[PDB]
């Protein structure tokens, strides 16, 4: 008795045990809490009030088997990869504002669109983002960087060697200016010479870094792999 | 985790390791650690001691045995049982999902309920060092899909969640990202400009009933009521 | 392209017949592609590979071949595109470095440590999860040491050049790498993994990587060693890595513990580079610079 | 920065009459609640009439205020300057006997807005805020078996509760119950 | 580190006639505005590369405020908060030049933030012009000057496990190496 | 030659979303990515797919 | 609360328990410091000017 | 006489006694110092006594 009554008349200080919904409120220790509601346990035994949440994101429309991961690319670029029923949408995210940049759509099918799947991303070269549903084949999502430096003053930069750029459009590449995203830029590719010149960049001075991501998606097919001999 | 290769299936949990080579198809020993499962690919997560999944009954870590090296499972959320069982119907069991929030030490738990099966409802913050629990509430449920740990280009590293507010038919009908720890107390913070418009609001927290003469007690909450917008109430019955 | 054949440097052979192609041991230059070969006419031909059909044909067997290329792009301005004689700005030969780091591109690595008499190199930027481990010490050439980082058929010893690929979460680089306790202990900015040899050296056939904690460090300043542990700075605190009784993998245990609110202003880029730490073995002190909100500079 | 009275809304949608260029920051308030254990001094029968409850806040993440560099859009620079950045205040809620129909004490930081008699000069209200660590002494008296306390909020305001001592003497066991 | 004395950034030089050196002056300045009668003092509050840090004890007058290069009184012309703020209590305008400096010893010796020996003897430290001071000792003269730092050890809280009841202090023994 | 690499892949489009296309991958949308010995275990024709991935020791 | 108070009553001369910002100024411990400026704690529990 | 000052500093081994005469709840102290001396506290002991639960505020 001695015990748990000094116990009582002693200060609480040392409440670092958290929920403890399972014990009878007679059995509940002094550490613990018999209903903790919003509440932030700190290591030091202190109970403060949690932070709230900050909406960065809204749309409307039917939404089923979400998903969502974040990923950084082959340069210091940092997206969320989200999958939206059978859509694969591209977020950025900066100063608790998201937008929205490349949608792939109709990338499952009705089978897969309230399917969650199962996620991992690979640090290569050229990374890429595995998607596996139980019902649809695994599919990746292939990110593809190239990085120039600007020669001339003027709203137009040349990729030179950009054999990897051959369907660039808005739908698929984005482009950034001294790490600045480019709203709407312009692709035009050269099949003779392997060049692909980027237009209405802005004001863009000598020695302005262009970084080019281009963002695709394709699906795994069965194969079989054999040498000639 | 640790040199070995934890497959986790429904009913079980299996190690494979490699010994002092890589696990090839002359080098694997299928060892049993214990009969308890896993709920789905989401419930796993690596912290910074340990690796926790979350199972039928509970959350469960693996960790190694003194005796001979072997691996086995114990319960972190002993003290928070009776708030775990639903997810033995096979329709719930894709619902729930587990996350590792590395700037807190903090592990982020979407758990679903009854009557919901879009969504899990109720999040569950457990502190890794203390091994202790909590609970995040907000008005008409946390209806998350996925969260996740991204960088933003300006804050750091952060934790987003995917939600939905408005339910059509059963059926979500928005698409919502938010992020953990902001700047305020309140939740579902919204910043805008003032140009002469209007700014629209998230649902209300309300529970609706058509009454019956020979019915006088009406539930407030989710448990009894099974409504989208239904929101826990005081527990002092004088407020 | 600068060839050096037995310690001399040779002359390159672009007009047959000429002067030059009648002394022993001399090259042509040459570029190869999907349509074909193309041998290099004059010094600003574009080439990749070299040969040694000369008036006389070949080297001898035991002959030390090396190629380097002695483009002084991405160093500084006092740099000289000439091999090392002595003097200032010269150019050491990389054997084999070019096939990890992009020299074109500029991508070189950035985290370097000693590990059983091995020069490792752990963070590129285009590869941010690739560890590059060299040949043990002196055994490509006598006398230079750390100096073969090719992993080919050519040399299939296991005194030989090798590397890893980690596999961990999305935006995960080599931040550190350190030598402790029989083991090479690669801390990533979000992970931390073991290399053991066992009982023998860790080679191409002979590596297993174990995961012990996912906690990151900074950069590679924050890590030390003291005399009775190893220490790193992640963006929560201090964390020493120590093994466990149970199976004896190594964990990580938290030292700041006390002072866990100092901590954290790391989780943005910006101030990652700041931190650092320093171990005072005259007093038994490890010292820890820790920036502020507002300071960028240190 | 400024917090204003929630207008009705519309159709899910409300109106502000501020000036074009202001900043809006709205959200839903949520219950966040703390339960101290049940305190029975071993005895299942023997009342426990309670006097005082003292809890133990830390403030330094509510003594921060806002300067004049924070204005906006040429607001009323008196209205934000020395405003407390974060609002600290809470309700204290004890219940006796198991039952749910407990006594509420509803503001112990104090006033949000300045008082006479009440308020102190040169000091933003509350002025308990402003004390980087506060001991509150809050007076329960109620009898019963067993007595808990529920420190909560249902508003934007934050509370970091450091400590907490119940004061308490014992009684005989006539208890009968709550009808 | 570890140096002989136990100031910071000790200089040692030999006197020839010429002038002295010293560091940044721990100071941090501020436009004031009349609408704002708190200004932060510390690095978390100014963001200033000069800032420093404060006594915590408030009745301890261990700055030199002044106003358009008029000082301050510590209470008469300004409050020392226990937040790392200042409070004006007088009338000011806006545009005013607030500077808040480090004087350990008061209003009295402003230069007290530095210390500096004339061949191991302490000597009143001059006043700084542009950074530099001169000494009237003669050729040949060992100088050692530096800056001082404030060093603070604090003992824990004693409560004698009560929250309300009060504690008559009567004596401190304190027992110390002086060898 | 006895050095040819040789990869045979069924580029039947089924089981996967609309906006597929039925070419290999030339840097497109919705192409195929060969995977040797897939097919072996996972059901091409009625739809069984692996849905759980992981990486161990440099193997997915 | 005799723990405490006889504690609170004794010599405090194991000091080495170094900074401790993290707990409450009540459930700070004896042998910790809540607040240390330019003070080395020895092995031994000394506190000394650095 | 033939003592440096302060005397106090030149024995080996000192111990202070401090009236420190205040009442509150709870107490505490600084050891501080802002000049170019130099301190080694080896140890310290407080002397209270109780009294019964008046707290009212600093206002």
């Amino acid at each position: 008795r001695n015990n748990e009554v000094a116990a009582e008349q002693s200060i609480q200080s040392n409440n670092f045990g958290g929920l403890n919904t399972l014990a009878s409120p007679l059995n509940v220790p002094y550490q613990d809490s018999p209903l903790l509601l919003n509440t932030t346990v700190d290591t030091s035994g202190q109970v403060y009030k949690r932070k709230g949440t900050r909406i960065t994101y809204t749309t409307t429309g039917t939404s089923t088997g979400c998903y969502i991961t974040g990923f950084t690319s082959g340069l210091a670029y940092q997206f969320q990869v989200a999958k939206r029923g059978r859509d694969i949408l591209l977020f950025q995210t900066t100063n608790d504002v998201t937008s929205l940049l490349l949608t792939k759509s109709n990338v499952w099918d009705t089978r897969a669109e309230a399917v969650r799947p199962s996620v991992v991303t690979t640090s290569e070269v050229t990374p890429r983002v595995i998607f596996a549903t139980g019902v649809n084949k695994p599919v990746q999502l292939l990110f593809v960087e190239q990085q120039t430096t600007q020669t001339a003053n003027g709203t137009s930069v040349v990729f030179s060697s950009a054999d990897r750029f051959v369907n660039a459009s808005t739908a698929n590449c984005l482009v950034y200016v001294n790490r600045v995203l480019v709203s709407a830029p312009s692709f035009s590719y050269n099949a003779g010479t392997k060049q692909l010149t980027v237009s209405n960049l802005g004001s863009t001075v000598i020695g302005d870094v262009i970084d080019l991501v281009s963002v695709t998606w394709q699906w795994w097919a069965e194969s079989q792999f054999w040498y000639g001999d | 985790w640790q040199s070995s290769l934890f497959i986790l299936t429904r009913q079980a949990v299996f190690r494979a390791n490699g010994g002092s080579s890589i696990l090839s198809s002359t080098n694997r020993v299928i060892s049993y650690v214990s009969s308890n499962g896993c709920t789905n690919s989401r419930c796993i997560v690596r912290t910074d001691f340990n690796v926790m999944y979350l199972s039928d009954t509970g959350v469960y870590n693996i960790n190694p045995l003194v005796e001979n090296g072997e691996y086995t499972v114990k319960e972190l959320s002993i003290k928070i049982r009776d708030k775990f069982g639903v997810t033995r119907e096979p329709v719930y069991e894709e619902l729930p999902w587990m996350a590792y929030d590395s700037v807190n030490k903090q592990v982020l738990l979407g758990y679903p309920d009854v009557g919901q099966t879009n969504t899990s409802r109720y999040v569950y913050v457990y502190n890794t060092y203390r091994e202790s629990w909590t609970e995040y509430n907000t008005p008409c449920g946390f209806n998350i899909w996925s969260t996740t740990e991204y960088t933003d280009r300006l804050l750091g590293t952060s934790v987003c969640s995917i939600l939905y507010t408005t339910t059509s038919s059963g059926t979500p009908s928005n698409f919502i990202i938010i992020r953990w720890n902001a700047s305020l107390y309140i939740d579902f913070i919204q910043r805008k400009t003032h140009n002469g418009s209007s700014y629209e609001l998230t649902t209300q927290p309300a529970v609706t009933h058509t009454t019956n003469v020979n019915q006088r007690r009406y539930g407030v909450n989710f448990t009894l009521t099974r409504q989208n917008t239904a929101f826990t109430i005081n527990p002092v019955t004088t407020v | 392209i600068d060839v050096v054949v037995n310690g001399v440097q040779r002359t390159p052979i672009y007009t047959p017949g000429s002067a030059p192609d009648s002394v022993y041991r001399n090259y042509y230059t040459y570029f190869a592609d999907t349509t074909g070969a193309a041998t290099g006419t004059s010094s600003t031909s574009l080439v990749n590979g070299i040969f040694f059909d000369a008036i006389p044909l070949g080297l001898a067997t035991n002959d030390t071949v090396e190629a380097s290329n002695n483009t002084n792009i991405h160093i500084g301005s006092a740099s000289i595109a000439t091999r090392y004689n002595y003097n200032d700005g010269s150019y050491i030969p990389a054997f084999g470095l070019g096939d990890f780091a992009d020299y074109l591109n500029g991508y070189y690595p950035s985290v370097v440590t000693f590990f059983q008499g091995r020069l490792v190199f752990g963070g590129f930027p285009h590869r941010p999860l690739q560890v590059v481990f060299s040949n043990v010490n002196d055994n490509i050439t006598p006398g230079r040491y750390y100096n073969s980082f090719s992993i080919t058929d050519d040399n299939t010893a296991l005194s030989s050049a090798f590397d890893i690929i980690l596999n961990s979460r999305p935006d995960d680089r080599v931040v550190a790498l350190i030598e402790w306790q029989s083991s090479l202990f690669i801390l990533t900015r979000q992970a931390v993994f073991r290399a053991n040899g066992g009982s023998s050296i860790l080679s191409s056939t002979n590596r297993v990587i174990s995961y012990v904690s996912s906690n990151g460090c900074t950069n590679s300043r924050c890590i030390v060693r003291t005399d009775f542990n190893v220490m790193y700075l992640s963006d929560t605190g201090v964390y020493n890595i120590n093994p466990l009784v149970e199976n004896g993998e190594y964990t990580v245990k938290e030292l700041s513990i006390k002072i866990r609110d100092k901590f954290g202003v790391t989780r943005e880029p910006v101030y990652e580079e700041l931190p650092w730490m320093a171990y005072d073995s005259v007093n038994k002190q490890v010292l820890l610079g820790y920036p502020d909100v507002g300071q960028t500079n240190t | 920065n400024i917090r204003q009275v929630s207008p009705t809304p519309s159709a899910g949608t409300f109106t502000l009459g501020a000036t074009n260029g202001d900043i809006i920051n709205w959200g839903v308030n949520y219950l966040t609640i703390y339960t101290t254990p049940q305190f029975l001094w071993n005895s299942l029968g023997n009342f426990k009439r309670t006097q005082h409850a003292y809890l133990f806040l830390d403030n330094r993440d509510g003594v921060g205020v806002y300067v004049a560099s924070d204005v906006n859009n040429g607001q009323d620079i008196n209205q934000l300057t020395e405003l407390y950045r974060v609002p600290i205040n809470f309700n204290l809620s004890v219940m006796y006997n198991n039952q749910l129909d407990g006594s509420t004490s509803y503001d112990v930081m104090g006033y949000d807005s300045m008082y006479w008699d009440e308020g102190v000069f040169d000091v933003s209200s509350p002025y308990d805020q402003y004390q980087p660590y506060q001991t509150l002494k809050i007076p329960i008296t109620g009898i019963g078996y067993a007595f808990q306390m529920l420190i909560w909020n249902h508003s934007d305001e934050y509370f970091k509760l450091g400590g907490y001592q119940i004061i308490a003497k014992q009684k005989g066991k006539r208890h009968i119950g709550r009808y | 580190w570890n140096a002989s004395l136990y100031i910071d950034f000790i200089q040692r030089k030999t006197h020839n006639g010429s002038s002295y050196e010293l560091t940044t002056q721990p100071a941090v300045t501020h436009t004031t505005n009349v609408n704002q009668r708190r200004y932060g003092v510390n690095f978390t509050l100014t963001r200033q590369n000069t800032a420093f840090t404060i006594n915590p004890v408030t009745t301890v007058n261990d700055l030199y405020v002044t106003l358009d290069g008029t000082l301050l009184t510590p209470n008469v012309d300004y409050i020392k908060e226990e937040t790392g703020y200042i409070y004006l209590l007088s009338t000011f305008s806006t545009g005013q030049t607030l500077k808040i400096a480090s004087s350990p010893e008061g209003n009295t010796t402003p230069n007290s933030w530095y210390t500096v020996y004339v061949n191991n003897i302490r000597q009143v430290s001059p006043t700084p012009s542009a950074g530099t001071f001169t000494l009237g000792a003669t050729n040949g003269d060992i100088i050692n000057w530096g800056v001082n730092y404030l060093t603070i050890y604090t003992t824990p809280q004693f409560l004698w496990n009560s929250l309300g009841n009060f504690k008559r202090t009567q004596h401190a023994y304190l027992f110390l190496d002086n060898r």
